């Protein structure tokens, strides 16, 4: 009986310590949001230059 | 040589015209107008110097707005 109690306490300690690690790397989600929005916004900016140049060429 | 000089003389006679062909042609203008209309329709209507400039907003803006955010 005593040995079983020892095992239970060790398992609880290890579970808490393991759960601590995953908390640290939580920053990745925000970086994904930032990069996605920035790239999406710049993509449409370039197309305007392309559009204006093509429109100018056709008239000549 | 004789035919060549005769044709040169007639080409110079054509050049003596003030402008356009000697025979303007009742249907030459009509054919030119039809061809021009066909070209305009195929290539699309275009003004002399019109340069429109209209910019749209950001399309389909994706966000992190959600109940679990």
């Amino acid at each position: 009986v005593k040995q079983a109690s020892i095992k239970q306490i060790q398992d609880a300690i290890d579970l808490e310590k393991s759960q601590q690690a995953l908390v640290q790397k939580r920053h990745y989600l925000f970086d994904v949001q930032r990069n996605n929005i920035a790239m999406a916004l710049e993509v449409t900016y370039r197309e305007r230059l392309h559009r204006v140049y093509k429109e100018i060429k056709n008239r000549l | 040589q004789k035919l060549f000089v005769d044709k040169i003389r007639e080409y110079r006679t054509k050049r003596q015209t003030s402008g356009g062909p000697v025979d303007a042609g009742p249907e030459y203008q009509q054919d030119l107008d039809r061809e021009l209309f066909k070209l305009k329709q195929m290539y699309g209507k275009a003004d002399m110097n019109t340069f429109p400039n209209f910019t749209f907003e950001d399309p389909k803006f994706e966000a992190v707005e959600k109940p679990q955010s």
